[PDB]
């Protein structure tokens, strides 16, 4: 039986226990329309960034296990790869997708006296 | 080429947010298609079926370059919609090329040429019209299966967002949903076709599998099934992209709802490529001999829905009354065509395939250049029809209805004329181009025995004109709607221009009004060089079907 | 100093007017193969693009705010530059390929790869990349300037696969080397 | 013969769905993955790294398409306020 | 498969059948014989055969049945039990070697 | 009656008459009037270089078929024997 097999149920058997010690032994009574409002798009652009930003360094993880025979040949292409994303990232923070700059005495009147008619 | 432009058009796009710049990055890219126009005509000189390019995942073909340059030509003409406002102000006295050249004019503008209209407030329209043309491009170059994945995801994903790119559209949000769920579905089976190419052959390579399925064309233990199967899934998702009987439902929903200069791109360019992609496919996979591989052959899946789009895209556009989800159903018949000429492998045919693929594409490109153009003459026009005030989105699609284009030939004679001759061309009436591209494809379906499908191609023929008419007879038979507007020439309505010099200093002031604006040059000038094409195709025939012949001998050449 | 294989590896033979130089020659050896026409037609190319841009301003203005001209500009002006540079590099690489007349290019190469077959130095150098990696370069870049409308690629590496059977190098230099002997020892 | 079963559960989200778009968009999902997962099988039988590459390019594209989709539904959902088809 | 880069870093397992496949097409098929890509069918069975392993399957099959009906026949006095054959070829366990071999 | 440089020049003088008349502009003020060589010169540099296109062109399929009588006769001079 692998240790990391052993890991899990081990793991698992922890938290069975602690609900089971406080179903079986704490108390319990019965002591147990809706609203709407528009979401913020800032929660989509957190996910979007991250996932399509996860992806770009997933696929950079073989490059960092294989850079001696990738050598200056694969380093080029990699170089490459990072270069146009890191353009999108840059499209990323010049419009602040992220609202960078959501939270925020010129006088437009000048008056000139020109005395009695 | 194309490449560099899009990541340089990203970067400036990147660090700006001023919507006045839009109509200049659009320019800036026309500007970059024509370089990439200047670098495949400098590729054309070699003779060969193909030189796979970038360890083998790429090819070329005199093929596969002559027809980027056609979707860079298509993509600068219809790039100029974004380009050039759609009114201009012209006078006698501003017409000298002294005068273009060292004189300014001056006038507010803002109105007049719909300065702050939704068309040219949106900075990155360009930039994704150029990711779609390299998903085009890259998919005509494609010489592996992954390859194929990775361009046609390009490409569509593209369209999807030039769908809803408009974003503040209800229309055009559900037209852009609708395409990418449908389309969505329709990229698994181009996967699922590739895959089970992969897990039966061991190779993504389409050499490798043109060897396999040329040794094993002979006259056991592992018969090669999975070839003609796999290609049947593979060209089912190929077939929604064309919008090809039965799987056409959803254009005529997505082209209506999209505005009318998305739809002008959308519904050209992905056929194009698709097209010219299926078609060196269809070659490579022709069973010779009279086999067991050949009664299964996956292009029957091709004559099929080229049968169903010739009666689909007649039958149904009888009916409709909106005028985009006719030209809709007009391409469905139109792809019909194309599909019986790549399905029929002769020498013929490819010759009718290759010349009917690009006179359409400038014929429709022609017929959509003539409705925008209608639609942007109508601003000094008014109506009192009740219909025309219930309609949706009407600034993004300002021609939504046939009965719009009642009594047209009083308003721009010569506008209607043009439209008639594109519409002609559509059914087929010598001698215009349209009719050269039928017959040639009738020739060749004939000559190959294909008899039972060349006469309901012209039982179908007679149906299509029957909506084709409808049309003209709106534009021609009837008086218009649409008045010209009171308050433009009122006597007393009068707007002032100045004319300056190179110094800024001024020379002349005429006041002008609304007979002094007209249609922009860029559109005036391509429909009337398109619609000269199609008219006098039969004087100006002879390079451009000696250039096809070509193409087809250097496909077939033994 | 034949190897006994002029021919190491599988080439694609494609049909054209002239004879194959290279089908992957090195990015130098396409700038010094240039022709003065070449930076001609490089430069005048390279000026369309922002002179188109200003031509379509001075006839129909865009009406741009304060500097928004400059910057569409600064952007033609690297697109002209690198759409210049390309077709400059096509024009020059189109030699090596024998889809371009190539008398002239056609002679040097020869003259250069005779003295460095005398000189005892490799006809097409030394590389820092393993031999694999090289079939890599060669099989990534050979012909690729026929793509340079789609994506741009160079060769930068020092390989022994241009697509050129070599042993008409040596033999010129062998038959050139005698020569000096018999003018040597005639003195 | 799980990826193929697979496959049909993906197929059957569109033959049982009349009114849930959401559900459109997961059976993608499980299509691409059954997909991806006769791929990484295969590759295994044939000891070809290709395979797991071509797996590993389906997901990051799978993962593009999905963001994309995302994003169309939440400027579809911005004007309509709702996912349901009236049916 | 095909391409020639199996999953320890080396080469995969089928691609000396598909280099040789392609050798045979390459060399013996033209443009002045369509009939010489004949002769490179058989090379064509052996790659597929590579691949999926349809043919030694079914000679296993077939195979394994007269093997396993052998031994029904026969009647085993005292075969090698589990514990003697792990003994097999070792520094000092010459008799569990000798009566696994039947020596 | 198939002249490439007259057809292409009245190409181009029919593409700015079609284009004034699709704007409903006069088809000749007098200031105007440099635009009509202006198209029929850019129509008779189109028409030019079709020349050279046709001429190429004519040369390539003239060579095709001499290479597919070539390839005729190998094969029947083959099944001779
Ligand atoms: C943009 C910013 C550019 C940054 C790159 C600066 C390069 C610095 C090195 C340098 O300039 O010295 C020249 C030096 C020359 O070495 P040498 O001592 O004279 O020996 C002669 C040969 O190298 C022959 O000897 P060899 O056979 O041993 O050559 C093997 C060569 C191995 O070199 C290679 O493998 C060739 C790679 C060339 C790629 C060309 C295609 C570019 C277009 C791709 C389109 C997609 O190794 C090297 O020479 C050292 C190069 C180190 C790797 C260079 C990696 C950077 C390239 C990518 C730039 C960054 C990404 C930008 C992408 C932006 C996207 C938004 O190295 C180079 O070859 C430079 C090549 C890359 C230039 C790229 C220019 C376009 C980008
Ligand atoms: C490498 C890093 C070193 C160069 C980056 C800084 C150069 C100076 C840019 C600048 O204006 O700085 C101020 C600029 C804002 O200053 P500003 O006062 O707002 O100026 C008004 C606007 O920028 C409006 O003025 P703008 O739009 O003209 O300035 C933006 C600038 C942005 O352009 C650049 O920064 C050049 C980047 C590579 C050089 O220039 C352009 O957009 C026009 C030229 C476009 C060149 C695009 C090259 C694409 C790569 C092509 C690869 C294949 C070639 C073969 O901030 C920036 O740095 C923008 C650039 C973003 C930085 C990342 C660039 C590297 C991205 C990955 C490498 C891609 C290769
Ligand atoms: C089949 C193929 C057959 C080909 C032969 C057929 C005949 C060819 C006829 C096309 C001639 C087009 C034309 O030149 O119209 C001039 C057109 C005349 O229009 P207009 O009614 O007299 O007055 C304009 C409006 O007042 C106010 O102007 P706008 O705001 O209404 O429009 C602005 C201007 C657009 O501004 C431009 O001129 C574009 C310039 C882009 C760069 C072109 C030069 C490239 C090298 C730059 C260095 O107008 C246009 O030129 C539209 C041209 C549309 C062509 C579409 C492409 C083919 C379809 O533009 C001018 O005002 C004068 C420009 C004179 C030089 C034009 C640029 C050089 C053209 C060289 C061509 C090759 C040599
Ligand atoms: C109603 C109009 C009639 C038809 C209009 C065009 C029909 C005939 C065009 C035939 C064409 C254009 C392809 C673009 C058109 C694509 C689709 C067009 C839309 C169809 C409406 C393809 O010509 C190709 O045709 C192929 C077979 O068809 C051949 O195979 C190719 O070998 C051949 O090059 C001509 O290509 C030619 O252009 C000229 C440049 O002057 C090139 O000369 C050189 O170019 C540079 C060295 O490259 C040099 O720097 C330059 O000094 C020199 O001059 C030629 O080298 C060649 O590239
Ligand atoms: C329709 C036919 C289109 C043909 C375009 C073409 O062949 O132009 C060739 C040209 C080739 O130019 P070029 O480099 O051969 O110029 C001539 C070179 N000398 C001087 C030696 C003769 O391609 C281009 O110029 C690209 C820009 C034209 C496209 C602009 C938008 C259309
Ligand atoms: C119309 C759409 C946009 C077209 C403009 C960009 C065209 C991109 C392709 C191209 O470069 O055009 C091919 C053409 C042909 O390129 P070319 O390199 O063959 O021209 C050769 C010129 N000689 C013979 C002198 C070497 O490019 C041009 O040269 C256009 C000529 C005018 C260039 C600008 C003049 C100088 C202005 C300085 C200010």
């Amino acid at each position: 039986m692998s240790a990391m097999s052993i890991y899990i149920i081990f793991v698992s058997i922890i938290a069975i226990l602690f609900l089971a010690i406080d179903l079986i032994f704490a108390p319990h009574n019965p002591y147990k329309s809706q609203s709407r409002s528009p979401f913020n798009i800032s929660f989509f652009i957190y996910g979007l960034v991250f996932l399509l930003l996860d992806l770009e360094i997933l696929l950079l993880y073989p490059f960092a296990v294989s850079e001696y025979v990738n050598s200056a040949y694969g380093l080029a292409a990699a170089l490459i790869f990072i270069g146009i994303i890191t353009i999108g990232f840059v499209y990323e923070l010049g419009h602040d997708a992220l609202k960078v700059h959501s939270r925020q005495l010129k006088s437009s009147v000048v008056i000139s006296y020109l005395g009695n008619i | 080429m194309i490449m560099i432009s899009i990541l340089s058009l990203l970067l400036s796009t990147s660090v700006t947010l001023r919507r006045d710049m839009s109509i200049l990055f659009n320019r800036i890219s026309i500007i970059a298609l024509a370089y990439c126009i200047l670098h495949d005509t400098m590729s054309l000189s070699f003779i060969s079926k193909g030189i796979g390019l970038h360890g083998g995942l790429l090819h070329i073909t005199n093929l596969t370059q002559i027809f980027h340059i056609f979707i860079f030509i298509i993509s600068i003409l219809i790039l100029q919609l974004t380009s050039f406002y759609p009114r201009k102000v012209w006078i006698p006295e501003y017409s000298s090329l002294k005068d273009i050249f060292f004189n300014k004019i001056l006038y507010y503008r803002t109105k007049i040429i719909n300065k702050m209209g939704e068309h040219m407030k949106i900075i990155e329209y360009p930039l994704i019209l150029l990711f779609v043309i390299s998903g085009a491009v890259f998919l005509i170059s494609t010489n592996d299966l992954v390859s194929i994945f990775l361009s046609i995801e390009l490409q569509s994903y593209g369209l999807y967002l030039l769908s809803t790119i408009y974003r503040n559209s209800e229309l055009s949000t559900t037209g852009g949903l609708i395409y990418f769920l449908l389309g969505g579905l329709s990229s698994c089976f181009i996967l699922l076709g590739t895959s089970l190419l992969y897990v039966n052959s061991g190779t993504t390579s389409l050499d490798g599998l043109y060897i396999l399925n040329s040794i094993s064309d002979v006259n056991s233990w592992y018969k090669p099934y999975y070839l003609n199967f796999s290609l049947l899934i593979f060209s089912i998702g190929f077939l929604f992209k064309v919008s090809a009987a039965p799987f056409h439902f959803w254009s005529p929903d997505v082209y209506d709802a999209i505005p009318t200069i998305v739809t002008t791109f959308v519904a050209i360019i992905a056929k194009i490529s698709i097209f010219i992609f299926l078609l060196e496919l269809v070659y490579y996979t022709n069973s010779n001999a009279n086999s067991y591989l050949s009664e299964f052959s996956w292009t029957y899946a091709l004559l099929i829905s080229s049968l169903l789009s010739l009666i689909i895209g007649t039958v149904v556009g009888l009916t409709q009354f909106r005028i985009k989800r006719l030209l809709a159903y007009s391409t469905i018949s139109h792809v019909g065509f194309i599909l019986l000429a790549l399905s029929v492998s002769s020498i013929e045919s490819t010759q009718a395939f290759i010349f009917y693929l690009i006179q359409y594409s400038i014929s429709n490109l022609n017929a959509f250049f003539i409705l925008i153009t209608i639609g942007f003459s109508l601003y000094g026009y008014v109506t009192n029809n009740k219909e025309y005030k219930s309609l949706l989105d009407k600034n993004n699609s300002p021609i939504q209805l046939i009965s719009q284009l009642k009594g047209y030939f009083y308003i721009n004679p010569l506008l209607s004329l043009s439209l008639a001759i594109t519409i002609f061309s559509f059914v087929g009436v010598p001698p215009l181009v349209g009719f050269f591209a039928k017959q040639m494809v009738l020739s060749a379906a004939l000559d190959n025995g294909y008899i039972f499908l060349s006469l309901i191609a012209i039982i179908t023929s007679v149906i299509g004109a029957v909506y084709y008419l409808n049309v003209i007879k709106e534009i021609f038979f009837y008086s218009p709607e649409h008045e010209v507007n009171p308050v433009l020439n009122e006597s007393d309505s009068n707007f002032s221009l100045r004319i300056l010099n190179e110094k800024n200093v001024l020379i002349r002031s005429v006041l002008l009004k609304g007979r002094n604006i007209f249609i922009s040059s860029p559109f005036s000038i391509t429909i009337s060089i398109i619609t000269n094409v199609i008219l006098l195709f039969i004087f100006m025939n002879k390079e451009w079907l000696s250039m096809g012949t070509i193409l087809v001998q250097i496909l077939f050449s033994a | 100093n034949t190897p006994t294989q002029t021919y190491q590896f599988p080439s694609k033979t494609v049909k054209t007017d002239y004879p194959l130089i290279d089908n992957d020659p090195h990015f130098t050896r396409v700038i010094r193969y240039a022709r003065p026409s070449d930076y001609a037609h490089g430069l005048a190319a390279a000026a369309a693009g922002p002179a188109a841009l200003w031509l379509m301003e001075r006839i129909s203005p865009s009406q741009v705010g304060r500097g928004g001209f400059a910057k569409a500009m600064r952007l033609a002006g690297f697109i002209g530059l690198a759409g210049g540079f390309l077709y400059f590099y096509q024009r020059s690489i189109l030699r090596f390929y024998g889809m371009s007349e190539n008398a002239r290019e056609v002679e040097m190469d020869m003259r250069e790869m005779t003295d460095r077959v005398k000189a005892g130095l490799p006809l097409y150098g030394e590389s820092r990349l393993s031999p694999a990696m090289q079939g890599v370069a060669a099989r990534q870049s050979r012909y690729s300037a026929l793509f340079f409308g789609v994506m741009p690629w160079f060769n930068f590496v020092n390989h022994n696969q241009h697509g050129v059977d070599t042993a008409k190098y040596y033999q010129q230099a062998e038959r050139e080397l005698e020569a000096e002997r018999l003018a040597r020892e005639q003195a | 013969n799980i990826t193929l079963i697979l496959f049909l559960i993906g197929i059957l989200g569109f033959v049982l769905n009349r009114k849930n778009i959401i559900l459109m968009l997961i059976s993608i999902e499980i299509m691409l993955l059954s997909i991806t997962f006769l791929i990484l099988l295969s590759s295994l039988n044939m000891d070809d790294i290709i395979g797991q590459t071509y797996a590993i390019y389906i997901i990051v594209v799978a993962g593009a398409e999905s963001a994309i989709g995302l994003g169309i539904l939440v400027a579809f959902y911005r004007l309509r306020g709702s996912i349901a088809i009236e049916y | 498969m095909a391409s020639g880069y199996g999953l320890n870093g080396g080469p995969s397992r089928c691609f000396p059948f598909w280099q040789e496949l392609l050798a045979c097409y390459v060399t013996n098929s033209s443009e002045d014989n369509p009939d010489g890509k004949n002769k490179c069918i058989p090379v064509m069975e052996d790659y597929y055969e590579c691949l999926h392993h349809r043919k030694e399957a079914a000679r296993v099959r077939a195979l394994q049945a007269a093997y396993r009906e052998a031994e029904a026949k026969k009647l085993q006095e005292n075969p090698p039990t589990a514990g003697q054959i792990r003994n097999l070829g070792l520094l000092n366990k010459e008799e569990d070697t000798k009566k696994v071999h039947c020596a | 009656m198939v002249n490439r440089i007259l057809f292409w020049t009245g190409f181009g003088l029919a593409v700015r008459f079609w284009q004034l008349g699709i704007e409903m502009r006069p088809f000749f003020n007098r200031k105007s009037l440099w635009a009509y060589p202006l198209f029929g010169g850019v129509g008779a540099s189109f028409g030019y270089w079709l020349q050279s296109i046709d001429e190429k062109q004519t040369k390539m399929l003239e060579e095709r078929k001499q290479a597919i009588l070539e390839k005729r006769a190998r094969r029947a001079q083959r099944q001779a024997e």
